[PDB]
């Protein structure tokens, strides 16, 4: 849902 | 806008888990055959987010050799994924145990996950349980990686990060994902592929865990290949394995150079 986090990312 | 059985007729359950269930579905009006997974979203707390990220890493999939995802909708508590329809069944299903299948079947298969896994590291998605299970065929036997309900974006705009969630399954996991605490997602898929490549080959995985607690795997670090399976794969696809099942992940071959293999570019008689 939030690619520029890398999903799980955070 | 229509309760869901009176646009879809359900023919066969595919699968089922603590999810939900797929379902194979026939659609009343266009006939067309579509595979639907089917999640309770009261079933864990965690369900509205897991979900999100799936629908989301599906959003994200064009390739011929990966399951097309064709929308979603919910009724009540309950979420539905539309996904194309591989009446082909389990890669699984094609290897027969302790034989494997002809070597130019193993190769087209190959080729075919290669494609893809390539085409989803390039878009920055591992898939993390790639096993002959999670590998399924269309009608025409083309490959299609199926379930993405692992996968997750380790890279995106040149930005990479390590990973470190153990998930998989034993015999197909990289041995690095045992022993580093964070790695890169990329050889994992990798070794892998060259564990679902030996089992198309000879009918049989090579060890239950790549640990050296484990004797097949010792035997295997111990060049021993007169043992099975080693014993029932041709040099070719030998050397190629040699270099794919590499324990040290930074000198694992990587996709661009696998695609340069001598048997991997072997015109194959049927
Ligand atoms: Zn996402």
């Amino acid at each position: 849902e939030e690619l520029l986090n890398l999903c799980s990312g955070k | 806008a229509v309760p869901f059985v009176e646009d879809w007729r359900l023919v066969q359950t595919l699968g089922e888990g603590a999810y939900g269930e797929v379902q194979l579905a026939v659609n009343r009006v266009t006939e067309e055959a579509v595979a639907v997974k089917i999640v309770d979203m009261k079933r864990a707390v965690d369900c509205p987010e897991n979900i999100k990220k799936e629908i989301c890493i599906n959003k994200m999939l064009n390739h011929e050799n990966v399951v097309k995802f064709y929308g979603h909708r919910r009724e009540g508590n309950i979420q539905y994924l539309f996904l194309e329809y591989c009446s082909g069944g389990e890669l699984f299903d094609r290897i027969e145990p302790d034989i494997g299948m002809p070597e130019p079947d193993a190769q087209r298969f190959f080729h075919q996950l290669m494609a893809g896994v390539v085409y989803l590291h390039g878009i920055g998605i591992t898939h993390r349980d790639i096993k002959p299970e999670n590998l399924l065929l269309d009608e025409r036997d083309n490959l299609k990686i199926s379930d993405f309900g692992l996968a997750t974006v380790f890279r995106y705009n040149n930005r990479e990060r390590l990973l470190n969630k153990m998930c998989g399954t034993l015999p197909y996991v990289a041995p690095e994902l045992l022993k580093r605490r964070e790695f890169h997602a990329e050889p994992v898929d990798v070794w892998s592929c060259g564990i679902v490549l030996t089992a198309m080959l000879a009918g049989e995985l090579p060890w239950d865990q790549p640990s050296d607690s484990c004797q097949e795997y010792s035997d295997w670090k111990e060049k021993k290949t007169y043992l099975n399976p080693w014993k029932k794969i041709d040099s070719a696809p030998l050397a190629l394995l040699h270099k794919i099942l590499v324990e040290n992940p930074s000198a694992r071959i990587t996709i661009p150079d696998i695609k340069k293999d001598r048997w991997y570019n072997k015109p194959l008689k049927k």
